[PDB]
């Protein structure tokens, strides 16, 4: 999971 | 402020070509000169300029075969149908002619231009 | 010896997505308590292993109303739903626990996964 | 494009  | 998880995408194409191999929810046929191809709508329209046309199509929509144009390759359409699936384009020597021809019918713009740059080097 | 399009599986479900939005090809409405969720079979079937069970079962597979457990908050649907079709999830503090809870439901286990670790952080 |  990352910050888009 | 979401978040993202970046093999989503990836993951959803790759269960979508499972589904595609064990012939589970395929709702068209593509009949190419003898040879018929069993897919998904919603994938093909999602991948192709010619499938969102036609299925978007009031008419067209419903039907449960298509038949391309007499001039298509078999192997072409397979070759392109296998990248639809899964990111994979099997560009080869031999078969450049014949892919190329085919994502331009089928209106596959980044193949067309992988297609042509190939060409140019050779 | 194939080339890879990056970029493909991401462009696929921006265009399925837009198919959603637009209604066009959705063949299934999943009712959480009075909501309704219009969608794709293939793409709940390719994110969620309760949808996958569900849409393979030679009797499931042809319903076009699917009715969810009273307990499934519709909110929290709705974050996994668009989650599926985009790969972003909207989790925040005040549906954390609804989005854990409807994902168990549905077996999405990476959503799981995230949800569990930002609880523990907390 | 890549090679994968
Ligand atoms: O080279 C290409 C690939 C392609 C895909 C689609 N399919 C869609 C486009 C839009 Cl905006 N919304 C939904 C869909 Cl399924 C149309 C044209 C082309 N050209
Ligand atoms: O967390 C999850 C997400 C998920 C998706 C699917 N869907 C498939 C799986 C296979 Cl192997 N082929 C085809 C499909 Cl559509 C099943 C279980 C789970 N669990
Ligand atoms: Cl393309
Ligand atoms: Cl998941």
């Amino acid at each position: 999971w990352v910050i888009p | 402020s979401c978040i993202q998880f970046t093999r989503h995408a990836s993951d959803v194409l790759l269960n979508l070509n499972r589904l595609r191999s064990r012939d589970i929810l395929t709702d068209v046929v593509i009949v190419v000169s003898r040879e018929q191809f069993r897919a998904h709508k919603t994938v093909l329209m999602a991948c192709s300029g010619l499938f969102y046309s036609i299925f978007t199509d009031q008419l067209k929509c419903n039907l449960s075969v298509i038949n391309l144009d007499p001039e298509i390759n078999p192997e072409g359409f397979c070759i392109l149908l296998d990248f639809m699936y899964t990111s994979r384009l099997n560009l080869r020597e031999g078969n450049i002619m014949a892919v190329m021809a085919t994502a331009m019918y089928l209106q596959m713009e980044h193949v067309v231009d992988t297609c042509r740059k190939f060409i140019k080097a050779s």
